[PDB]
């Protein structure tokens, strides 16, 4: 059995928790799983409620890893309030830049993340559960195919699991090529056979979701910390790392780096540490100018000793770093950010429509020296205006690393 | 027009895996670009009637999805990522090589239907860009010698 070719991305780990396995380059079937007391959390989530088990990721403090932070307890606490059916959905659509975190989870431990699904979808009572991998991911695509038919064999899934009476079936759905079907409720629109256009929320997927049923949408990250938590315990879980940011995460780190990877490390680790200590420092030993938080957010070189942590003052996001070093030209990096909203948004939203379309179209033509003075005030206008009646976090979101390039390096903009 | 029964095995396989037949579409199109290396027009119609849903859905379907190709026929799609950290450490080189090598730039395919250059945002392979794929393999760049050798497996 093969699976298309995957670069092998480099994976180091100080707590040995999700990447126990995941370290090493390659697919840990069900075999090797099994022998490092794979599918036991699982046994031992069908013995207890799942009242219990939300009560345990509650204590746990676990939260989202999509980005949101949203206590994951609390979610699944919600949607167990609403009649059912139930539906769990795994978001695997990783598509924002530098974010290459979640991948190496689906692509080397898959059991891991199947293990967590099957546990999250007993405690919401959801007999159905999905994962939905964006279509750039086929080699994930596969392998989970393959993981979910090796758990079925071995009666992890499918009806009365294990003498449980707790009945499940696991379905990939394949994206296609957009970023906005990460967004949790394009991504349902999606997995329902249309076009990925998030809706308007509230409802938030916990009180209509798919097919408008109860539905709790998990990023893979944190669907991989379930069985730990369930492993452990929740008090032995929240002894990981500092007592206010508990528990394992994964920082993709790129860019300027000696060595480029995916780092599982405490919440207490500053971003210098992340960089330096960590990533081997700077290629060239060079100046550390930026640091892209993904396409979300630019810190500059004065802001390096903050947390990787979810307090406001933390670096917050997926923990993405992307580092830029004194010779990258920032306007030219934030071309690249503003094309990637050009080519990102939906177009249900006129200000995100036109918006992402001209922050891109402008910024091309300061970039080239071809902008009129216009075309410079025009820039600064819309920028500040993709928000206005946008129903998502993408037109939210879209202007915002560029304005703090304009805010943090208005030298280089000047020189333009 | 009838899909080959080769095809249409595969996409019943689809169509019968979700509990409802319209969640299969994305599958579906990911199968029939497989096979003819671009979505002919004429298939839109007979994958709509399997999928029990009227054609201006699945054009629509069709055109908002990015990885699905309506124009170019082409047996290996070259996705060559353009986003930022490649942009950072040589999707510039990539490109060069590619059309010392193919003779061609992005959009554009070679005069035997062989290649396809289709620039990509982000493939989250970042820490090992420059990143490009040939249909579902994923490469980090290296060099042209090292892009050529790669190249030479796809026959
Ligand atoms: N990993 C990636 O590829 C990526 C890409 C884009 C954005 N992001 C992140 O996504 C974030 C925005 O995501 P979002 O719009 O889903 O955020 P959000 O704050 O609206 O919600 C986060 C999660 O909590 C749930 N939630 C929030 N309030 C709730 C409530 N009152 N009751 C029940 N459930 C509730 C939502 O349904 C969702 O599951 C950004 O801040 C960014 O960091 C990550
Ligand atoms: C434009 C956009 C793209 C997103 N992309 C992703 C993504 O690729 N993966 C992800 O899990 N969440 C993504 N999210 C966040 C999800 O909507 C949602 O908050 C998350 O999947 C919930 O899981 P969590 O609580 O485990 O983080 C995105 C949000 C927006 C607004
Ligand atoms: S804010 Fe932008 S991406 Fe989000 S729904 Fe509106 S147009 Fe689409
Ligand atoms: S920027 Fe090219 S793979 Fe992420
Ligand atoms: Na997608």
């Amino acid at each position: 059995r093969s699976y298309p070719a995957i670069p092998r991305i480099y994976a180091e780990t100080t707590l040995n928790m999700l990447l126990k396995r995941a370290k090493k380059p390659r697919v840990h079937s069900i075999d090797e799983y099994l022998k490092d007391g794979g599918y036991q959390a699982l046994e031992k989530a069908l013995n207890m409620s799942p009242e219990e088990i939300i009560d345990w990721v509650d204590k746990s403090t676990l939260r989202g890893r999509g980005g949101a932070g949203f206590p994951t307890g609390k979610k699944w606490k919600f949607a167990v309030q609403n009649p059912g059916p139930r539906y769990f959905i795994c978001n695997a659509d990783e598509s924002e830049p530098g974010t290459f975190k979640d991948r190496i989870i689906i692509e080397r431990d898959p059991h891991l993340l199947i293990e967590g699904i099957i546990i999250s979808s007993y405690a919401i009572g959801a007999n159905e559960a999905y994962i939905y991998i964006r279509g750039e991911y086929p080699a994930g695509y596969y392998i989970l195919r393959d993981a979910i038919e090796e758990a079925k064999k071995k009666g992890f899934l499918g009806k009365n699991i294990l003498g449980s009476g707790f009945d499940l079936e696991i379905y990939v759905a394949r994206g296609a090529g957009a970023y906005i079907c990460g967004e949790e409720t394009a991504l349902i629109e999606s997995l329902e056979g249309k076009r990925g256009h998030p809706r308007l929320k509230p409802p938030y997927p916990v009180q209509k979701g798919l097919w408008g049923k109860p539905t709790v949408v998990n990023n893979v990250e944190t669907i991989a910390n379930v069985p730990f938590i369930i492993s452990m315990g929740w008090e032995e879980y929240r002894y990981i790392g500092p007592s206010d940011y508990a528990g394992p995460k994964l920082f993709p780190v790129s860019g300027k780096v000696k060595k480029p990877g995916v780092y599982e490390l405490p919440m207490n680790t500053t971003l210098r540490e992340v960089i330096f200590k960590y990533a081997g420092g700077t290629l060239g030993n060079k100046k550390v100018k930026a640091v892209f938080s993904g396409a979300l957010d630019c810190f500059s070189s004065e802001e390096l000793d903050i947390p990787m942590d979810y307090s406001p003052l933390g670096f917050g996001g997926t923990g993405t770093v992307i580092v830029l070093t004194e010779e990258d030209d920032i306007v030219e990096a934030a071309l690249k950010i503003a094309e990637f909203y050009e080519h990102e948004t939906c177009g249900q939203c006129t200000p995100c429509r036109v918006g992402c379309y001209e922050q891109a179209n402008l910024l091309e033509k300061i970039y080239k020296g071809e902008a009129t003075e216009q075309d410079w005030e025009g820039f600064d206008f819309v920028n500040r205006n993709i928000q206005p009646t946008s129903i998502c976090g993408l037109g939210a979101v879209a202007g915002r690393l560029i304005r703090q390039t304009l805010e943090k390096f208005p030298e280089e903009w000047e020189k333009y | 027009f009838e899909f080959p029964e080769e095809l249409k095995t595969k996409l019943q396989e689809h169509i019968n895996y979700f509990p409802k037949k319209r969640q299969a579409i994305l599958l579906c199109l990911h199968e029939i670009q497989n096979y003819y290396g671009y979505i002919p027009p004429e298939s839109l119609k007979p994958l709509a009637d399997m999928l029990e849903l009227p054609l201006n859905h699945v054009e629509g379907v069709v055109a908002f999805y990015d990885m699905f190709d309506r124009e170019d026929k082409a047996k290996y799609r070259i996705r060559v990522c353009v986003s930022i950290v490649c942009h950072l450490m040589g999707t510039n080189k990539l490109l060069k090589a590619l059309e010392n090598i193919l003779g061609i730039k992005p959009g554009e395919v070679t005069p035997d239907g062989k290649f396809k250059i289709v620039p990509v945002q982000c493939l989250d392979a970042c820490s090992e860009a420059p990143v490009f794929m040939v249909n579902d393999d994923e490469y980090k760049f290296e060099s042209e010698v090292q892009l050529n050798e790669i190249l030479s497996r796809y026959t």
